[PDB]
């Protein structure tokens, strides 16, 4: 989750559409939690499972 | 009927010290002028400086890194002290990495176009670890007087980041000002004075800009207050 | 009982007006305003008390 260039764009993404709630799906909940996992630890975004 | 101030000679002993002189001032504005500039200056000087820092390995600003001997309290000490000059952007994000033992000093910072590192020789860190190796990412704002974090808190505005540091901003270049008012022998004139403004900064504003500028703000709200409606 | 568990926390207090200072001769004050930079008092070479 450090060098894949998604999760930039998608943090990127959300840090400047803040005024938006967003829906992000992907395949499997174990990517979601390491998704969360992730803007969490280095955004801080608010992102439920 | 009248005189009027012109800015003359402007000597420059060093790169922060600097004499400024107005030779044809009429007699009584000398400390009139002499004091507003110093209010002036004193109060208003927009500048930029870091507001918040994060490193890599740390979670809290009282944590400690293996390989160096300050404390990340410390660290934000010697940040709040960087003089910078920011021309086109308002919110910049400057990167420090190095590795090995060795002084981390300013100088070693990424050089960017629109950011001008006033003094390279300021000392950062001291690393004392061949492996070892520190990464932090500075985001420095443009500013006017004096903010602490604790205020801005209320308006956090998603300070989420657990590894946020936030800093207390010092949005002001000017360290200090001094003025002498003496006589100022013009060839047709008995009883004239020359005001001397010397100045000490930071050496981030120019003293051309800085006296410009005062000068503008006073102006513009003498300009506010010339007109009186009385209706 | 079961178990324990104790959490620290650290709190940073900066000087505010009503703070209580003192010298070593017996000296007191109660810190009562904060004036700006310009206000203060300063020598002809310009250093503010």
């Amino acid at each position: 989750w450090n060098f894949d260039p998604r999760v930039e764009w998608l943090m990127g993404y959300l840090t400047s559409h803040r005024s938006q709630k967003v829906l992000v799906i992907c395949a499997k909940a174990a990517t979601a939690l390491q998704l969360e996992q992730v803007l969490r630890e280095r955004e801080g975004i608010r992102a439920a499972v | 009927e009248f005189l009027k101030p012109r800015l003359v000679d402007i000597e420059q002993v060093s790169s922060t010290h600097a004499k400024v002189t107005l030779e044809p001032l009429e007699r009584g504005f000398g400390h009139t002028l002499g004091n507003a500039l110093r209010r002036i200056l004193l109060s208003s000087m927009p500048g930029c400086a870091v507001t918040e820092v994060e490193i890599d390995g740390v979670l809290h600003e009282y944590s400690t890194k293996e390989g160096v001997q300050e404390d990340i309290l410390e660290i934000l000490l010697n940040l709040k002290g960087l003089a910078v000059r920011v021309q086109g952007k308002d919110e910049v994000i400057l990167t420090l990495n190095k590795s090995g033992i060795g002084p981390v000093t300013a100088a070693d910072i990424t050089h960017d176009g629109d950011v001008e590192i006033v003094k390279p020789q300021h000392v950062i860190c001291h690393l004392t670890d061949e492996n070892a190796s520190i990464s932090m990412r500075i985001k420095v704002q443009r500013g006017r007087g004096y903010v602490p974090a604790s205020t801005r808190i209320h308006s956090e505005e998603d300070e989420r980041p657990i590894g946020r540091l936030l800093v207390d901003a010092c949005y002001s270049p000017v360290e200090r000002i001094a003025y002498n008012v003496e006589a100022a022998r013009v060839e047709q004139r008995t009883d004239l004075d020359k005001l001397v403004i010397e100045m000490e900064t930071n050496g981030t504003i120019d003293p051309e800009e800085a006296i410009r500028r005062a000068a503008t703000i006073l102006a513009e709200q003498l300009e506010a207050f010339v007109d009186l409606r009385d209706v | 009982v079961l178990k324990i568990v104790k959490v620290y926390l650290a709190v940073k207090r900066r000087i505010q007006p009503g703070d209580k200072m003192a010298g070593r001769h017996g000296n007191k004050g109660v810190i009562s305003k904060i004036n700006p930079i310009e206000d203060m008092p300063y020598d002809e070479n310009g250093t503010p008390v």
